[PDB]
């Protein structure tokens, strides 16, 4: 929903995503974590930057792969929301539309990269939850 | 002396997965002897019957999965995994959701027209709703031909300059329609406002 600050569960593993204070981006399950609380908004039609609530970094690979956070609001942090007739979301570059690039999950909570996803994958498709146990 | 016998995927505690789908719950584990199992929904037993489409089991390496799921069997299910020795057993929250992918929803009846003296000058309204989280504009028709934007979201301009227009000294100048683009990938329509002015 529009409304509130709301999670992003990856099915692979079920990780959230979660962004540490040091830049680096991957998820882990237990939701009492601080970072995992992100509020979306939209420059446009087609595309949104996801940033942590608390500690105030959006997400931006560059070519990279290498899923980290940027303190600026900069041409890295922009990926899609597409939501697919599975009713799963997911999340693919701005850097590109070239190859598809996209945001994941890899069963062990380590997700990376994106020359590795596309193929699939379902470590990509994404749910928006609510904070709560809603 | 029951056992789990090898974490799997039980590290996968939650399993949000949108309607119809299905979802997979395993418990292997092991332990002299068979261990009879059974299986919670936050309480005492639940068997079958209280889904429609039934369960079915597998008592040959111990699990579940069910299947088409809907809300109303959202929750937290238990493993449990016996014999006289002892007992194991292991509990997984399930989270039913439900996307509409249509565009944007608008209320009925915004935003409302309305009407003050110069100088004065008063609010038109949109809410959100609500789920491709939508872009949001409004636009006006002025100009011989087109109608010309009001300024965008996403803009750094955040939860508080939402439209929510704000017209100063409220001449006629301001004189016309005014209109709601709000989109996501699905599409984009809304209702519309013109200002009934002195």
């Amino acid at each position: 929903n529009y409304k509130k600050p709301k999670l992003l569960y990856c099915s692979n593993g079920g990780h959230f995503l979660r962004i540490l204070p040091d830049g680096t981006v991957d998820g882990t399950r237990d939701r009492s974590d601080q970072h995992i609380q992100l509020q979306l908004s939209a420059e446009s039609v087609g595309e949104v930057y996801i940033k942590s609530t608390e500690t105030g970094q959006y997400l931006a690979m560059d070519t990279d792969g290498l899923l980290y956070g940027s303190q600026t609001p900069n041409e890295e942090c922009l990926f899609l929301e597409r939501l697919e007739e599975n009713h799963y979301n997911t999340y693919i570059s701005k850097k590109h539309a070239e190859k598809n690039w996209f945001v994941g999950l890899k069963k062990n909570g380590s997700c990376k990269r994106g020359p590795r996803t596309h193929y699939g994958q379902k470590a990509i498709l994404f749910l928006p939850l609510p904070v709560s146990s809603d | 002396a029951p056992y789990w016998t090898n974490t799997e995927k039980m590290e996968k505690r939650l399993h949000a997965v949108p309607a119809a789908n299905t979802v997979k719950f395993r418990c292997p584990a092991g332990g002299n002897p068979m261990p009879t199992m059974r299986w919670l929904k936050n309480g005492k037993e639940f068997k079958q019957e209280h889904r429609i489409g039934g369960y079915k089991v597998r008592n040959q390496h111990w699990s579940l999965i069910m299947e088409s799921v809907v809300p109303s069997d959202k929750g937290n299910y238990t493993c449990v995994v016996e014999n006289e020795y002892g007992s194991i057993n292991h509990t997984y929250h399930l989270d039913v959701v439900e996307r509409s992918p249509h565009r944007p929803i608008l209320q009925a009846g915004l935003p409302a027209n309305a009407s003050t003296v110069v100088g004065g000058d008063v609010e038109f309204v949109c809410k959100v709703y609500s789920d491709a989280q939508p872009h949001i504009q409004w636009i006006k028709h002025v100009e011989k031909p087109y109608l010309k934007v009001l300024k965008a979201a996403g803009v750094n301009t955040t939860d508080k300059e939402i439209e929510v227009l704000y017209i100063r000294n409220v001449t006629f100048e301001d004189a016309g329609e005014y209109t709601c683009l709000a989109g996501n990938s699905i599409g984009i329509s809304f209702h519309s406002a013109w200002l009934t002015v002195l």
